[PDB]
């Protein structure tokens, strides 16, 4: 999700961009900026929500060992869903 | 120059052609390598060994092992010191390829420079295979090697190993008996056995000074006592005799090789101990104990208990040594690296009396000097 | 054991003797190297046809680098700046701060391509397989100022070689 | 100031020194060493070039990394000056040519390129403009080369008030035109002078000199719509200048006097050269052109510069000129030549 | 064996510029504990250390930039007169801190159990 | 692919007239290679 | 009788019985004038008449150069000219006096 | 306490060391301008070894004075066998670094430097 | 079978003790000290003018043939008086066996030239002049050989800063190199990498 | 290889070998560059029990070396750093060249 600064220069994911002032952007003349347009904090929100009904759930990242370290995550706040921090994907226990 | 290696300013006083003097001038390729490695942990020097003598690289790389191993008070698993030992061997004939070939071209041959680079390429293959990096490999590490060998690796060296003595034959089939090459070599750069061992040379030159000595074989390391081999002596101490003597090294060193090939024990690569060697990914990503030991030995690195040793090895270029002074951090005090080649550099100044142009360029190439190592 | 490269002596029979001044004044060596020279002549040549073809690699290759991402588009990176740690040439400026959604995630991710050693510390000491040296090798640029890479450069790159590079750390990832 | 033009640093190649200057005609003599000085210091520095980027290479070394950038630009395009003037808070313009050529005049590089590439700055928000011209700047002069700089250093004040007009008087230095083409003339048998040289007042101004003037002009906060004069400290006859000239070089000097309309011809045979020419009616006209003496306006001590008198650095240029015999010759072998003061 | 009643000064030996010869002033300490461990290791040599010096933004790339040669410079001592000697030999101003030593601490558990005391606990 | 050529000419690339916007008839470079047949031409694998 | 010890620059010696006694001769005769207690004289004189022994009872070089271990005959009159030399520097040098002085407080100390 | 003299004993004959390096440099610098082909006069480098000679002219240590001339006398011996180059005998004389300012006013003006 | 322990020798341990107390007793005059590390190293601390005399000594002596100089090297530690440390390393070929010999020295005392007992001493000495400042008093070529011409410090000090005082770059304007006060665009990130938890009970100092 | 069998013979002629039996080319002969998953060992401290790091630790059996004589602090034999090294055995498989 590539975002325009108002002097027409792309807003990386970082949220960096130059000035209109900053003498910087003299650089990008007669060249480009390099912006990735993959946006992983976008991504990871098109992701689903998981439902296991479990108070404790364990995340690996999915592929084992070439995954990332195991943790153990506890589905017991019924207020938000608990979410592995390694690879951001959310967990939650049925509920209704 | 083409004959001065890059980086070596020779200053000479010559009558006519006739060298008076030779004053090497040194340092053109000195980087501040010992301060560097003091500013570096245990596993991050390790590079600049590999960068010490770029022709043995495996070689600095196990000698640095096996001065931090004996500081550490750890032990290497024997599939570990098996791997070591046959890539030293393979080493030592990227080495002595490069010395021979090297030194013919100095002296005006180039037919053997081109078809035994291309064996060094072969050998370059084997080192990308192991470790991803065609000359700098970073594989031989204080406590083992980094990885284990792909599955094909063994049947591959087995087949260069077998198709390489032909190489060697036709590398003798235009210098062992050509006119041209004894007139340049014999009795060029002659070299007393006391005057050697005075001005400390080491390898090649000793054994063509006629000194039978072979580090190798009085203070083994690895398993180099359980494989057999012959070390070559000369007799007249001459650039022909060390040109014998370095061609009869790459056949002992085939016999070696063969003989790895065969006793290749099965087993793990490094020492089993977690807060000296990092753990496998698996047991990172499993483990806690193991998770904590991959996170302190990445990023502080393992503490060496404080105490100084000298500890040399019988690298291609001769006796290779590393004197490393640890303080109990996991940063190194002190370390000097004494390359073979620093000794022989000194020397050239008394092998070149009575000689010309053309012979001290001979001797250069007999010494085999890598200033990588001469300089640091 | 040891054994003498040259010491021997030729025997002083009158056959030897001429064999040898035949050798002499008839250059008996030199046409055997002369022969050796011509039989590599007719040999083939070793010489591949680059750019058309291309010298073997392995899984194991260390090229240029690459920030991954998870298969559901999240960056691996977890802003533990245990590469930058151990990186021996200090190539590696790391930042980060917490993300909008909390995320422990970079900022800054520079590799100064002109300063690594390509010595492959920084993917052996990622724990989550971020950081990894891609297999390619032919990105020779014209300007110095190219070649320093930051995070955005390098996702593209993890991005424009994810396939390959998991290829090889799946073909490699067991002797690990 | 913004926050990323504040200096920092101590003044080294690695520091920031807040400068942005778009520095026209960069690829020559002057632009070289005005580029070498600002890169230096540690700025910002913008090459527009029209040439081939080969014969840009020399500029590269000068800076830090980031901090030299080559854009192409055409002179007759507006909209690529703008380009290249957008983001530099100093424009220095150093455009000019001894001759004419068939797409560039006298007019075009000394009236409408320094006009064009003032009033585009003056849009683009520049906040310093360095223009240079010629100390013999004359509307009235025999020559169309200084007539032209006449009308551009006019044509420069009015677009932008605010500017800086720097006349150097004659730059010699070790890739000049001066100190080489007066060395230059041993082929053509003797050297040829009007009036034996006796009629032309001369005193020439260092090219480290002029640089260092230039960039203590954009440092200094009082010399923002002023006019400098930049000579030497010593003023010499065309005959004394040439034959301490020939003297350094260790050639035979053989002088003679040539009229003035058989030297304008000879100017004119050889001006026909598609190439760079060796010398012109214009240029002849110059050399004849005795220096103006303007103690009005300020100069190099004005801005802070001890001007370096010939005699120190005369031997840095005529030492190529010298055979084998004379190479080692050392520069205090020489006596100084007779100034008029 | 030659007589010297002067005090020892190699400044003009070490090839250290006259303005980090003068205008440097190190400091003399043992390092404090780091609060976030309970290690005391690394509070028993002292350490030599210089002022610190201007730090600025490189243009490209962002990196911090530094002109001051002996920022990274840290020197290990096993004794305040030792650390004090080098650097008057050194010929850089110095500031001495005296070593802090945690003072003596009177602990027991059977105080948490007190009958008339404060020192009684509510949980444990 | 040709098994039969020693290793390292066993397998070859005939490059496109036209990459993306250049035309690359004479300018051929070893980077217009995409990935998986990058690995399949530098033999990190045996399977195209 | 051999022709060549195998070393360069180290000639055969045709007499080396008689070089050898005359050479520990000497060493032995330098060795009189150290004193009487010093423990350099004692433990080299030791060796000496060790090794002069072997050479007064052992007339063939082969067996003689088996016995004495110390390489070839060559080689054992090298280090007794060696030994002779060493023999005469420590008569002028005197090491068996007391310690020039010992080490400042903390000079060996290590880590620190 | 007693040391062990490297030279010179006493500070007189160091200062006899001083005066004997100092003409062998003061006779070298006609033969360094000749050789190297410098664009210096023989005055600037006779002024620039004296300059190098009395910044060293505060030491009262007979050891020190001594290594100070034996490093001149290196770097003498460097001079004279062209083992350098116009690019270190011009490094003596520092052409191209800007002056750095000495007042407190100018100080204050361009940094933070004390 | 501890197969991640390296095994002892006690059999050389004793060896070397032995023979370093034979040399102890045969030259009391200059030698201080006797150590043997624990993997087999025998290692001498002897006082500075001796050097002469203890590398004749063991090279010379026949039982002690130490016949090659393997290495020749100093350590500085500023924490003591004398803060350069030099180290030989000597190998003997008859008895297959090394040895170090230790000595001190500061900055303005000399330490003698042993290049009339090695030959190689002449290039070790000059770089350990080169890079630590320390004199050697008869020596037939004593100069720089690493650092460049006319390069002021000694590199190797502790208290000589990692990149130096001055850097190297091409200026147009002279048309020669020139140097110029050191400048990073990156300056060199100092980490403090020392656990505050004492990993070795054996070498713990006492509190003093 | 690939070539005519009159070349071939002109070849072994001019080096006198058969080239064809040691052939610096590589045909089919070399590991296919695609192998099977490999299963590499544990090691010998991957025991669930009687494995206490106090009885493997190598680090922390290292000691301060042994302090055989210090100033500060019968006829004995002369000793030798080591016993002599023997004197070396000409090689067997070929002792000369
Ligand atoms: C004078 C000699 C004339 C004959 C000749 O050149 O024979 C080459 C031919 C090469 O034999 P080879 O080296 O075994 O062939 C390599 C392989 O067969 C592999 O050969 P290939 O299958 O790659 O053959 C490709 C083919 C086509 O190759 C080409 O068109 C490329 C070369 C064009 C050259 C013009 O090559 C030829 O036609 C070769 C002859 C070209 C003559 C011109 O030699 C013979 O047949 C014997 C010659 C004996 C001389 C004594
Ligand atoms: C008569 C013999 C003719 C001499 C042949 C000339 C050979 C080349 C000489 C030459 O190149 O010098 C021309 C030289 C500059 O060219 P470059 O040397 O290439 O300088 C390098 C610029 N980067 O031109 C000059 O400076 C001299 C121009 C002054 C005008 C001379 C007019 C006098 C000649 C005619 C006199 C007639 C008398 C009647
Ligand atoms: N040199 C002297 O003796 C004196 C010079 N001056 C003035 O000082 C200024 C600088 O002089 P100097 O360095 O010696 O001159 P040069 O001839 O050496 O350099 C001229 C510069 O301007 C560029 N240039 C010239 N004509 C054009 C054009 N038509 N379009 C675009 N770019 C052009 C050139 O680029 P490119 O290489 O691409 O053509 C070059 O970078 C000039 O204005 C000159 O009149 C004043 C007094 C004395
Ligand atoms: C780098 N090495 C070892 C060389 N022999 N180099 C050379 N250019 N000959
Ligand atoms: S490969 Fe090595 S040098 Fe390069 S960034 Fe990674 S850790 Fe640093
Ligand atoms: S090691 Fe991996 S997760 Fe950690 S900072 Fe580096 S790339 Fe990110
Ligand atoms: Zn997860």
């Amino acid at each position: 999700g590539v975002r325009t600064s108002p002097t027409g220069e792309k807003v990386t994911h970082t949220g960096q961009a130059y000035d209109d002032g900053d003498y910087r952007r003299v650089r990008f003349s007669d060249r480009q900026k390099e912006v990735n347009e993959n946006f992983a904090i976008d991504l990871i929100a098109e992701q689903p929500v998981s439902e296991v009904g479990s108070r404790v759930i364990s995340c690996d990242g999915g592929g084992g060992a070439l995954g990332h370290p195991r943790v153990y995550i506890n589905l017991d706040k019924e207020t938000k869903t608990g979410t592995c921090g390694y690879c951001g994907l959310q967990f939650r226990q049925p509920h209704h | 120059h083409p004959a001065a290696h890059g980086v070596l300013r020779l200053v000479m006083e010559l009558s006519g052609e006739m060298v008076r003097k030779c004053d090497p001038h040194i340092g053109l390729l000195h980087r501040g390598t010992e301060k560097l490695i003091e500013y570096k942990t245990y596993l991050q020097a390790l590079p600049y060994f590999d960068r010490l003598d770029y022709v043995s690289m495996m070689c600095n790389e196990q000698a640095y092992s096996l001065a931090v191993e004996k500081l550490l008070n750890i032990q290497p698993p024997p599939r570990a010191q098996w791997i070591r030992v046959l890539f030293g061997e393979i080493t030592r004939l990227l080495n002595h390829i490069m010395a021979v070939t090297t030194h013919a071209l100095d002296i005006g041959a180039m037919t053997p420079f081109f078809w035994m680079f291309e064996e060094r390429e072969k050998m370059f293959e084997f080192y990308e295979r192991v470790s991803g990096a065609r000359m700098h490999a970073a594989y031989i590490r204080p406590g083992g090697v980094h990885q284990d060998l792909p599955l094909g690796l063994l049947d591959d060296i087995y087949e260069f190993s077998k198709n390489f003595s032909f190489r060697i034959d036709e590398l003798e089939e235009m210098l062992t008996n050509n006119r041209i090459w004894r007139n340049r070599t014999v009795d060029i750069g002659v070299v007393t056995a006391e005057d050697a061992l005075n001005y400390g040379f080491s390898g090649v030159m000793l054994r063509g000074s006629g000194i039978q000595w072979d580090l190798r074989k009085t203070q083994p390391y690895d398993v180099y006592d359980q494989v057999e081999f012959d070390v070559p002596i000369g007799s007249r101490g001459d650039c022909y005799d060390r040109y014998l003597c370095r061609v009869e090294e790459m056949r002992q060193s085939l016999r070696i090789i063969s003989q790895c090939l065969n006793k290749m024990p099965p087993g793990e690569i490094k020492v089993d101990d977690a807060k000296v060697s990092p753990p496998k990914r698996a047991e990172m990503k499993t483990s806690m104990e193991s998770l904590i030991h991959h996170f302190k030995l990445y990023t502080e690195g393992y503490q060496v208990p404080p105490g100084a040793t000298y500890t040399a090895i019988e690298a291609p270029k001769g006796e290779f040594g590393v004197y490393l002074v640890s303080d109990g951090s996991s940063r190194p005090y002190r370390c000097k690296i004494k390359a073979p080649g620093f000794a022989h550099l000194a020397g050239l100044d008394k092998m070149s009396k009575g000689h010309m142009l053309a012979d001290v360029v001979a001797i250069i190439g007999t010494q085999d000097i890598v200033f990588g190592e001469v300089d640091r | 054991t040891y054994k003498f490269v040259n010491m021997r002596e030729p025997s002083m029979d009158m056959k030897s003797v001429t064999d040898r001044a035949a050798q002499t004044l008839l250059w008996t060596e030199l046409v055997r190297g002369l022969g050796m020279t011509l039989s590599y002549l007719f040999r083939e040549p070793a010489t591949i046809n680059y750019p058309f073809e291309k010298g073997p690699l392995s899984p194991r290759f260390r090229g240029e680098h690459a920030l991954r991402r998870y298969p559901s588009g999240e960056e691996r990176c977890i802003a533990c700046k245990l590469c930058e740690a151990v990186c021996p040439a200090q190539a590696i400026t790391i930042e980060a701060e917490p993300r909008a959604d909390g995320s422990r995630r970079t900022t800054r991710y520079d590799i100064d391509m002109t300063k690594c050693i390509y010595c492959g510390f920084c993917q052996e000491a990622c724990p989550v397989d971020a950081i990894v040296e891609g297999p390619n090798f032919e990105f020779s640029t014209e300007t110095h100022e190219e070649l320093l890479y930051n995070k955005e450069k390098l996702l593209n790159n993890g991005d424009k070689w994810e396939a390959e590079i998991a290829a090889n750390i799946q073909a490699d990832y067991l002797y690990r | 100031l913004h926050h990323a033009l504040i200096p920092h640093g101590k003044g080294g190649r690695s520091s920031v020194s807040g400068i942005v200057a778009t520095v026209f005609g960069a690829t020559g003599f002057l632009g070289r060493y005005v580029v070498n000085h600002l890169g230096r210091m540690g700025s910002q520095v913008i090459v527009p070039y029209r040439c081939e980027p080969y014969d840009t290479m020399h500029l590269r070394p000068m800076g830090d990394l980031g901090q030299i950038i080559f854009m192409e630009w055409n002179g007759k395009d507006k909209d690529s000056i703008r380009k290249v003037v957008e983001h530099s808070n100093v424009v220095i313009n150093l455009v000019g040519r001894e001759w004419e050529t068939k797409n560039f005049d006298f007019e075009d590089v000394f009236v409408k390129i320094p006009h064009a590439i003032a009033q585009v700055s003056k849009e683009a928000g520049v906040e310093k403009l360095i223009h240079i011209s010629h100390l013999n700047a004359d509307i009235k002069s025999p020559s169309r080369y200084l007539r032209s700089k006449a009308v551009g250093e006019k044509e420069v004040r009015a677009a932008f008030p605010e500017a800086t007009i720097i006349k150097p008087s004659d730059i010699f230095g070790r890739e000049d035109r001066f100190l080489n083409y007066f060395a230059s003339m041993r082929w053509f048998g003797g050297v040829p002078l009007i009036s034996l040289g006796k009629e032309t007042v001369k005193q020439p101004v260092y090219i480290v000199d002029v640089s260092k003037g230039i960039i203590n002009a954009i440092k200094d906060p009082d010399a923002k719509g002023k006019t400098f004069a930049f000579v030497g400290p010593n003023r010499y006859l065309l005959f004394d200048l040439v034959q301490y000239i020939f003297a350094v070089a260790y050639r035979p000097f053989l002088p003679y006097p040539l009229p003035h309309f058989a030297y304008r011809w000879v100017g004119r045979l050889f001006e026909v050269s598609p190439f760079e020419p060796w010398t012109t009616r214009d240029k002849v006209e110059r050399v004849h052109m005795s220096d103006m003496t303007l103690p009005h306006l300020p100069g190099l001590e004005d801005l802070g510069i001890q001007a370096t008198p010939l005699e120190l650095k005369a031997i840095e240029v005529l030492r190529r000129h010298r055979t084998y015999r004379w190479l080692t010759s050392e520069m205090e072998d020489v006596k100084p030549a007779k100034t008029v003061n | 064996l030659i007589a010297v009643d002067e005090k020892l000064d190699i400044t003009t030996l070490t090839g250290v510029p006259e303005e980090h010869i003068k205008t440097r002033k190190v400091r003399i300490f043992v390092p404090a504990r780091n609060n976030m461990q309970s290690g005391v290791n690394n509070t028993k040599k002292w350490k030599m250390e210089f002022d610190t010096r201007e730090r600025w933004e490189n243009p490209l790339m962002g990196w911090s930039s530094t002109a001051d040669p002996l920022s990274n410079l840290v020197l290990t001592f096993s004794t305040k007169e030792d650390a004090v000697a080098f650097a008057e030999k050194n010929g850089w101003s110095f500031d001495v801190e005296e070593r802090k030593v945690p003072k003596p601490k009177s602990k027991s558990y059977g105080a948490n159990f007190s009958w008339n005391k404060r020192t009684r606990v509510s949980t444990k | 692919e040709d098994n039969k050529q020693f290793f390292g000419r066993h397998r070859w690339v005939i490059y496109t007239t036209e990459m993306n916007g250049r035309d690359t008839f004479w300018d051929v470079d070893g980077s217009m290679v995409p990935p998986e047949w990058h690995r399949w031409l530098h033999c990190m694998t045996d399977d195209p | 009788l051999k022709k060549t010890t195998g070393l360069v620059g180290l000639a055969v010696c045709e007499t080396p019985h008689e070089r050898l006694k005359i050479l520990y001769t000497k060493i032995l005769d330098v060795l009189g004038q150290i004193p009487k207690n010093a423990a350099y004289r004692k433990y080299t004189e030791q060796i000496t008449n060790e090794k002069l022994g072997m050479v007064k009872a052992e007339p063939d070089v082969k067996k003689l150069e088996e016995q004495l271990q110390g390489g070839q005959i060559e080689e054992v009159i090298l280090q007794a000219e060696n030994e002779l030399s060493l023999a005469r520097k420590m008569l002028r040098w005197k090491p068996w006096e007391p310690l020039v002085e010992e080490p400042p407080a903390n000079q060996w100390k290590w880590p620190i | 306490t007693s040391v062990k003299p490297i030279f010179s004993r006493d500070m007189n004959e160091a200062k006899r060391r001083v005066r004997e390096l100092y003409r062998a440099w003061y006779r070298e610098v006609p033969n360094t301008v000749h050789l190297f082909q410098l664009d210096i006069s023989v005055k600037q480098g006779r002024d620039k070894v004296r300059e190098m000679f009395m910044k060293n002219a505060h030491v009262t240590d007979p050891r020190v004075v001594d290594l100070l001339v034996i490093k001149g006398k290196m770097e003498l011996e460097e001079t004279i066998n062209v083992w350098k180059q116009r690019t270190h005998i011009m490094r003596f004389f520092h052409e191209t670094e800007a002056p750095r300012p000495t007042d407190f006013l100018s100080k204050f003006y361009v940094g933070h430097d004390p | 079978t501890r197969p991640t322990i390296r095994p002892r020798n006690d059999v050389v341990h004793k060896q070397l003790s032995a023979f370093g107390q034979y040399v102890a007793e045969i030259l009391p005059k200059y030698v201080q000290q006797v150590q043997v590390s624990c993997f087999n190293e025998l290692e001498i601390f002897i006082h500075p003018d001796g050097v002469i005399p203890v590398l004749t000594f063991l090279r010379d002596h026949t039982n002690a043939q130490f016949k090659s100089l393997a290495d020749l090297t100093a350590v500085d530690v500023p924490t003591r008086q004398n803060r350069f440390e030099i180290v030989y390393n000597l190998l003997s070929l008859r008895f297959n066996s090394r040895i170090r010999v230790k000595t001190y020295t500061d900055e303005l005392t000399p330490i003698e030239s042993s290049v009339t007992v090695y030959k190689a001493a002449n290039w070790y000495e000059r770089e350990i002049w080169d890079m630590f400042g320390v004199f050697f008093a008869n020596h037939p070529d004593l100069r720089r050989i690493l650092t460049d011409y006319g390069f002021e410090g000694h590199p190797f000090r502790k208290d000589f800063p990692l990149s130096g005082y001055v850097e190297l770059r091409y200026d147009d304007e002279v048309k020669r190199v020139v140097a110029e006060p050191v400048e990073l665009a990156q300056e060199f990130r100092k980490f403090d990498l020392n656990s505050p938890w004492e990993a070795f009970p054996a070498y713990r100092q006492p509190p003093e | 290889a690939s070539a005519t069998r009159v070349i071939q013979l002109l070849r072994n002629w001019a080096s006198g070998r058969d080239l064809q039996a040691k052939l610096q080319l590589r045909y089919q002969e070399i590991s296919k560059r695609t192998q099977p998953p490999p299963k590499l060992p544990v090691g010998p401290s991957h025991k669930l029990s009687n494995n206490y790091y106090c009885t493997r630790d190598g680090r922390r059996e290292a000691m301060p070396p042994s302090i055989v004589m210090s100033s500060q602090k019968t006829e004995k034999k002369a000793v030798t750093p080591a016993p002599p090294i023997k004197r070396w055995e000409l090689s067997k498989d070929q002792p000369y060249l």
